[PDB]
């Protein structure tokens, strides 16, 4: 039929389409997945640079 | 309101994900270095260095 | 045009991981090639930090690995990552190559993509051998003895190749000092073969699970396949955490915690688990010249697969006889790995003899007969004559 | 007409500034992320009132 | 790469034989339904790889009313795969409309290629 | 000798990463909602075409 | 098209060293960039063979270099090539960079070509330091002491950077075992910066000694500039033969044939000859924080030269005041190298103070004043007004 | 990158001054002969770098009888350099034909660029 007759999307649609409903919960989750990836990535770079410090048998000869 | 508080501003969305991660490591390391201790008591060194006080 | 497609170097980043046209139909098996770029970064980075505390002399080798594990700050984190990570490097690569012969990408126009991938698999086996000889445990001495003794079967050349490979008359101190220096270099040759491997992909793109062309429905890389990438990268580092912190010695042999002795011999000499199917093929041929030829011409039998597929459809999606013979080849690579960790006994010598023939009848007798029967059965099922 | 810009478009004078006081509150805050585990001048971090 | 000419040479010999075509034709029918390509809304000539200079010739010579309806069957199949479902049973190709629309254009692009090489490797004598 | 220290740092990472893995399944299936619900319809062109 | 411009990899070879359009006018100064691709191949190849016989422990370091020189077959050929070849690596690179600021190629549109070249010069100085500390002679101990002590002047950060750079409390055994592992890696980072360096050249090509455009008269690379290349490659390996076989110890210090002792101090501690002008700049500033800032901001003063040339003609061919100040900058880099091998005395502290000011007045006061006077003198010499 | 507007601003001030143009003009003449660009068969406006969007504008607007004679002076100079000789003294540009043929096209491509930016950074008020 015509191209001015869109198919039905109400099987997947929300019933109250306030704009801030999905604009908040889609920035709390991307906000939470950039907080653990900033603390879970400073601790890995720090583990690799703590190994170049003074070794345990060098601190015994202090 | 809620979306334009701290989610509109990327300078916050880079800032607060960094500022929150500074206090995240400290309230969470202390929370698990008190669960590991309390789960295993009577098997640490500080516990058995109190019944050898005689 | 934007700055990301105007710069010299950013347009190389933009043409590969931002605006590269991907098919709309690919599933989670096209992610194993992305983990291998992370797997190679981990093994290089953890190894440069462990090379600051290592001594490659034969009288210091089984004490610098323990100095790392007992004295270096978080040194047990570095080693257990560099010993369970290499066994994670291989489980992904066995699943990368198995996808590419299911969807059958080796075909035209991607044959250079398949040929530079076989070179990477040879150079990856060689690093894991050369670095496992650097611990100098008890499995690390008798594994280098058995393998380097095979090169004496070359007629008129043999005992002048082994004595050049040994630097002496057995597995001596110059054997361990040359195996570490070659362990640093071949990981840097693999990285230059991965750059050539990505170039041959940019001119034709990826395939799809349907097999048919996909230039009619495409999606860029950013925001869809980068967020589909991070689902498996967070699953990768989570099972790389449940080994390095909870069972760090399950994928290993306890005899490697004894220092190596050229005078006492172990009751069993068996490889690391990912060289086990290639070990049963060498032991199955009762000659040390026809045994070293057969095991090297079993990684190089993959190159005859572009010339042996006789079908007109690409990939084993709608092929129900070419799917039953893909899962015979899979459980035959598992039975071959099991036999390479057994004793040389009855019946583990006739079982490893039949099952190393099914490794070769697949690429040469099973593929072209079944990929020809299907071309006639797709024809006489339709054509009314 | 003949006013302030050189190589920068200077009409962004404080149309660049107060948000990079908060990207400066997001990149010096980025240096409040990697200074951990390195107890050398982290006396300038660990005097906060909670925990 | 098993030449359609050769596929049709073997295939006609089974169809002409009245005793061979009671053995191979039911096996040819269960092999089609177990392939399952009709449920994704595709005929068999959609499945053929097109990355050689004979299939690129046979696609240009195709009429445009058939060339447009084939570009839609491919796109409708890429979307059925992504959602991991199957099409309804009102959009499956039946056993009558699965006919070779590309085999006439293929068989004559091959026979013209088996004359250009026979005329360039030739041992005519006086 | 690291056995008690190892299993304590073995809860700092499997609590961070198992939570970081659960967020990437919510986040992926939000941005992949438009592509999974596209529709298609074929009006065949006029018989000149 | 031919096969060399149809293949994936051969068309990379064809676009660079076969059919690359070169100007018809370039002379023998455009050959120094080709020797540096051979210089880097020699130093990597001779070093992997010398890494098979080396022990990086502090009690074995000054005996594995001698085991190479008397016991290894042709081991003196390997070492003398890897010790006179690195001093040949630097004489070409000083002549490569000096050409590029004469013809003035740093200008638009080649500024990324000049910026990735400054990164290569920093990473090249760092390898020659890290590898000269691996001999562990007497100059090899007190050279690492003086340099690593400079990083204690950083306020509130200092003594926690040196103790991380040392792995202890002085130049100990962990200092020598980490300096060899970083000596293997940074030559592989230089090779990836040379690949990025050639990419920025392919989009604009080379300049010419006239300065003007050269898109009107061009010549391919094959049969003309390959046979012009081999004139200087056979001259390079001939003077690399008259040192390794006739005077193999002229470019070196005799104190490096004494094992290093942390208790006796030498009468003079002087660097290798190509770090000598940068040594006199550090010793000229009487503060160990303002001395380490000045010497690092003397390799990074080259980046301000694209923004400081005010002339409209490219290159110092027709510029007779900008040619007299190019040869003042040359003999000032020679007087700076001479003073870095002297004693701290009168007048070698005021001479090294004036001559480290002329290193900085060139890039900032001498260039923009003289490249502006010439723009007016090319104008009022012609225009009749 | 000094600008000819600025070069011509300073240069006209020396030429208008009768006491400054007895000091700078003989120094401007020995600087030209010691440059030696005339012996290679080139005028001065050939020497100017053309890799900016103002010199690319001033070359299109040049007349074609002058645009052809300049492409030959460049090619004749690339060949004199390669043979390491100099041209004969019958093919040197004299002191009368070395005139700016490109400075009128340059000075108006700059003044039109100093109006497009002055009109885009502007603080008009009511
Ligand atoms: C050493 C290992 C390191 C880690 C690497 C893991 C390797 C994974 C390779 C397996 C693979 O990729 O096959 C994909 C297969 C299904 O194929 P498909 O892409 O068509 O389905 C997509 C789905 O419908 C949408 O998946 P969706 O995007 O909606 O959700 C994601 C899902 C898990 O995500 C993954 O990463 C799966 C690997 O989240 C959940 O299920 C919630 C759980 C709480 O997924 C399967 O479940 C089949 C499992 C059998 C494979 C065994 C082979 C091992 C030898
Ligand atoms: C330790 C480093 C060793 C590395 C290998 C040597 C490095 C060479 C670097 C010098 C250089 O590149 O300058 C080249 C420059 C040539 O000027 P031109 O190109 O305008 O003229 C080409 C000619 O007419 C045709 O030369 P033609 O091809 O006809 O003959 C061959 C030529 C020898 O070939 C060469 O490689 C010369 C370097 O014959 C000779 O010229 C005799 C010289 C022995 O020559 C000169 O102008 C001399 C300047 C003195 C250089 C001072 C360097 C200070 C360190
Ligand atoms: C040089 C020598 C080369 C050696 C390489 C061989 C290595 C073999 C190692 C086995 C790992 C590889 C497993 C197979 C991975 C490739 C298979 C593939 O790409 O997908 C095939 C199939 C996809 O099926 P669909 O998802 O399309 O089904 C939808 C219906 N339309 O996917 C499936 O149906 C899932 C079936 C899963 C089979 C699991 C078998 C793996 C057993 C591993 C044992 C591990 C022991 C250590
Ligand atoms: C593709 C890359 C690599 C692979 C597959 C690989 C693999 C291995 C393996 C399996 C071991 C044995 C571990 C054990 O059982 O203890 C090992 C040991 C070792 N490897 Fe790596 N490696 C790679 C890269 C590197 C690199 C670049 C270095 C550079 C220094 C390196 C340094 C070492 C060292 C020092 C050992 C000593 C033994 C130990 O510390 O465990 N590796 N390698
Ligand atoms: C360090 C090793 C490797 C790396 C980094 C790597 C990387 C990649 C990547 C990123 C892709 C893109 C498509 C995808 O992600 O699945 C790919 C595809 C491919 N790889 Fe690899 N790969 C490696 C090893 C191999 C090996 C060992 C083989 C074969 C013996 C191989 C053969 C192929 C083929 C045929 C394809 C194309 C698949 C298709 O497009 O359908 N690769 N590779
Ligand atoms: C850009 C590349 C390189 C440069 C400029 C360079 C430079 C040097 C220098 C100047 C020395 C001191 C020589 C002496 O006075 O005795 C040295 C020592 C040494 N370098 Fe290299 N090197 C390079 C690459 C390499 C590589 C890649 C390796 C490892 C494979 C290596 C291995 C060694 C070794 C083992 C020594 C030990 C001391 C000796 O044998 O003389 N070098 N390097
Ligand atoms: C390992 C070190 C280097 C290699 C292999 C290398 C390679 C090359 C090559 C092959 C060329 C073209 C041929 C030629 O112009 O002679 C070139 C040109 C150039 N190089 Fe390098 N180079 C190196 C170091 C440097 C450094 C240290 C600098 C600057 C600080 C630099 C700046 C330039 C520039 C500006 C050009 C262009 C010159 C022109 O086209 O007129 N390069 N380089
Ligand atoms: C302007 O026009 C030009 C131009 O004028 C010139 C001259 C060149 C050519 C100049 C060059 C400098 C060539 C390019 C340089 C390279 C390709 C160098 C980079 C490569 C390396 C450094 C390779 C390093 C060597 C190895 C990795 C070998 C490792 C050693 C091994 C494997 C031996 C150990 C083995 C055993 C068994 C012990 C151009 O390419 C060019 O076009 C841009
Ligand atoms: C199909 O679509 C895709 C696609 O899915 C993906 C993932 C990619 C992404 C590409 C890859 C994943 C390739 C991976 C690349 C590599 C693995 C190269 C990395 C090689 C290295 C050698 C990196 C390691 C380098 C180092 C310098 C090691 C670090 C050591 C240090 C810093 C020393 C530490 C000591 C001190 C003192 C700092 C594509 O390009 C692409 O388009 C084709
Ligand atoms: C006689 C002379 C001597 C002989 C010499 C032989 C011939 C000499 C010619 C030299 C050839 C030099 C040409 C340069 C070259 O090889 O080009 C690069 C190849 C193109 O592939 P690629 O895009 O680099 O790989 C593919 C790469 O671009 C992949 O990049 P990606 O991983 O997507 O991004 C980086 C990660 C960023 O990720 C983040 C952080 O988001
Ligand atoms: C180059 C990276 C290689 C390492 C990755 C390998 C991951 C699998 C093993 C995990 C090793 C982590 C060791 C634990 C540790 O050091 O810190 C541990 C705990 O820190 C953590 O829990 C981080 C876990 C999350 C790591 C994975 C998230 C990846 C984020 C992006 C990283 C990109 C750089 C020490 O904790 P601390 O802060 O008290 O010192
Ligand atoms: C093939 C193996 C080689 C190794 C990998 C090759 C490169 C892969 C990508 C690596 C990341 C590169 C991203 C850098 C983007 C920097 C932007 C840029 O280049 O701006 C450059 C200036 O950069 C420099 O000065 C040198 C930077 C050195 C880079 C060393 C990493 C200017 O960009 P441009 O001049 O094109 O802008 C004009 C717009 N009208
Ligand atoms: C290495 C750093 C990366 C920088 C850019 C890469 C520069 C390219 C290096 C020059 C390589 C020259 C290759 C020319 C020959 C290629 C012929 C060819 O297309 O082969 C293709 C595939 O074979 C290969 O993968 C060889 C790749 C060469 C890589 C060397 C390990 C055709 O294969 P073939 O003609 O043998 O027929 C199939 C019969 N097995
Ligand atoms: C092409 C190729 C190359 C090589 C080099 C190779 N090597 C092996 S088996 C080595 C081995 C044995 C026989 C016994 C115990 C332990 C180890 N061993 N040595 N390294 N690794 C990881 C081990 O498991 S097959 C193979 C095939
Ligand atoms: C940016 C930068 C980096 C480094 C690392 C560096 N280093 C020096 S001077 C080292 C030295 C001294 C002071 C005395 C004796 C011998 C050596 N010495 N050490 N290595 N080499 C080749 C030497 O000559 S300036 C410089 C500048």
């Amino acid at each position: 039929k015509s191209t001015y007759r869109t198919p039905n999307f109400d099987d997947v649609l929300k019933e109250n389409n306030d704009a801030d409903k999905g604009r908040s919960y889609a920035y709390f989750m991307v906000g939470a997945m950039g907080l653990l990836s900033s603390a879970g990535a400073k601790s890995t770079v720090e583990t690799f640079i703590s190994s170049m410090t003074a070794t345990a048998d060098v601190l015994a000869m202090a | 309101s809620l979306y334009k508080t701290f989610f509109k501003r990327n300078a916050v969305f880079v800032g607060t994900i960094f500022a929150g991660a500074f206090v995240f490591q400290t309230v969470f390391d202390t929370a698990i270095t008190s669960w590991y201790e309390n789960h295993n008591k009577g098997k640490l060194w500080k516990d058995v260095k109190a019944r050898i006080a005689a | 045009m934007a700055f990301r497609k105007s710069n010299v170097y950013l347009s190389l980043v933009n043409s590969y991981i931002i605006d590269s046209p991907q098919p709309s139909s690919i599933n989670y098996w096209w992610n194993m090639g992305s983990l291998l770029g992370l797997c190679l970064v981990i093994q290089i980075v953890t190894g440069i930090f462990m090379a600051m505390h290592y001594s490659s002399n034969i009288e210091l080798a089984f004490s610098s690995v323990e100095h790392i594990m007992r004295d270096v700050h978080n040194g047990y984190i570095l080693r257990y990552l560099h010993a369970n990570g290499a066994s994670f490097f291989f489980m992904v690569m066995f699943m990368h190559m198995a996808k590419g012969l299911y969807y059958g990408s080796y075909r035209s126009p991607r044959v250079t993509l398949w040929n530079v991938g076989v070179i990477i698999f040879i150079l990856t086996i060689a690093t894991a051998f050369l670095g496992y000889c650097c611990v100098y445990g008890q499995m690390s001495h008798w594994g280098a003895t058995v393998i380097t003794n095979l090169f004496s079967a070359i007629p008129f050349v043999g005992n002048d190749i082994v004595s050049w490979l040994w630097g002496g008359f057995s597995v001596s101190n110059p054997t361990i000092q040359r195996f570490f220096a070659l362990h640093y270099l071949v990981p840097f040759i693999i990285a230059a073969m991965v750059i050539m491997h990505l170039m041959a992909l940019h001119i034709h793109g990826s395939s799809n699970p349907l097999g048919i062309t996909g230039n009619l429905d495409r999606i860029p890389m950013h925001s869809y396949f980068i967020f589909k990438d991070l689902v498996t990268v967070f699953l990768f580092m989570l099972i790389l955490a449940l080994f390095v912190f909870y069972s760090p010695n399950t994928l290993g042999h306890p005899d490697n915690y004894i220092p190596g002795n050229p005078l006492v011999t172990p009751a069993s000499i068996v490889p690391e688990w990912y060289l086990l199917p290639f070990y049963a093929i060498l032991r199955s041929i009762p000659d040390k010249l026809l045994g070293v030829i057969t095991m090297f011409a079993a990684i190089l039998v993959l190159l005859v697969l572009p010339f042996t597929d006789r079908s007109v459809v690409r990939g084993n999606t709608f092929k129900v006889l070419s799917k039953f013979f893909f899962f015979i080849f899979v459980f035959n690579f598992v039975l071959l790995g099991q036999i390479g960790a057994c004793h040389v006994e009855v019946p583990y010598v006739l079982m490893g003899q039949i099952a190393t023939f099914i490794y070769f009848a697949y690429f040469l007798i099973i593929v072209p007969v079944i990929s020809t029967i299907e071309n006639v059965l797709f024809y006489i099922g339709r054509v009314n004559k | 007409t003949g006013l302030h810009f050189g190589r920068l478009s200077l009409r962004s004078l404080t149309a660049y500034a107060p948000n990079l006081m908060l990207w400066g509150g997001a990149s010096m805050l980025g240096l409040f992320v990697f200074t951990e585990g390195w107890p050398k001048f982290q006396d300038t971090l660990y005097k906060k009132i909670p925990l | 790469p098993q030449s359609f000419t050769s596929i049709a040479r073997i295939g006609d010999y089974i169809l002409k034989s009245p005793v061979l075509s009671k053995l191979c034709v039911p096996v040819a029918n269960q092999f089609i339904n177990l392939a399952g390509y009709k449920k994704l809304g595709l005929k068999f000539d959609d499945l053929i790889a097109e990355e050689n200079p004979i299939m690129q010739t046979a696609l240009r010579r195709l009429p445009e009313d058939e060339s447009y309806a084939r570009a839609y069957r491919i796109i409708r199949a890429h979307q059925t795969e992504l959602t991991h479902h199957l099409l309804p049973r009102n959009e499956w190709i039946k056993a009558q409309e699965d006919v070779p629309y590309l085999l006439p254009y293929i068989l004559e692009a091959e026979a013209a290629a088996k004359e250009k090489d026979e005329l360039d490797n030739i041992e005519v004598s006086k | 000798p690291e056995h008690d220290e190892r299993k304590r740092l073995g809860l700092k990472t499997v609590i961070i990463l198992s939570s970081l893995y659960l967020l990437s399944i919510w986040v992926k299936k939000f941005k992949w909602a438009g592509i999974k619900t596209r529709k298609f319809v074929f009006n065949p062109p006029k018989p000149r075409k």
